[PDB]
């Protein structure tokens, strides 16, 4: 389907893949190194954003 | 006129219809399409749509 | 030939014009169904769609 204005859906939009202005988010925290009762952040974090 | 089996080459009809009250397909002189199911295998370049689902 | 309302079994045209400087509906033998709005009271199943709104 291709609409070139408006589309208005009164009920519930199922929808597997959204291309549009909405916001994607991802999230860790880095790895933890500990001795006895102590740690600290120590470690590396990828994140990789694909071009579809 | 009643006829029964007809074959032709041209039609200029401005009233169709399926014959009946609740006729199951009509096409009227202002241009208005009425049926029951639409199977199309290519593409309806509509102005504006209205479904359910 | 120039009839009044007729009535019929089977049809076999494969063009059928509303009559006019741009028909109101038309169908050609290329599978063209053109018309003004279309009211469809159950589904349209059709491969690609075009709509405005």
């Amino acid at each position: 389907v291709t609409i070139a204005e408006n589309c208005t859906i009164n009920g519930t939009l199922r929808a597997e893949k959204i291309v549009g202005d909405i916001v994607k988010a991802a999230s860790a925290a880095f790895p933890r190194q500990r001795e006895s009762s102590v740690d600290w952040p120590s470690g590396t974090r990828t994140v990789t954003v694909t071009d579809d | 006129i009643f006829m029964n089996d007809v074959f032709l080459k041209r039609l200029t009809a401005p009233t169709i219809t399926s014959g009946g009250n609740p006729p199951a397909f009509s096409l009227t002189p202002d241009g208005k399409l009425t049926a029951k199911n639409a199977d199309i295998s290519g593409s309806v370049n509509a102005n504006s749509g209205t479904l359910s689902n």
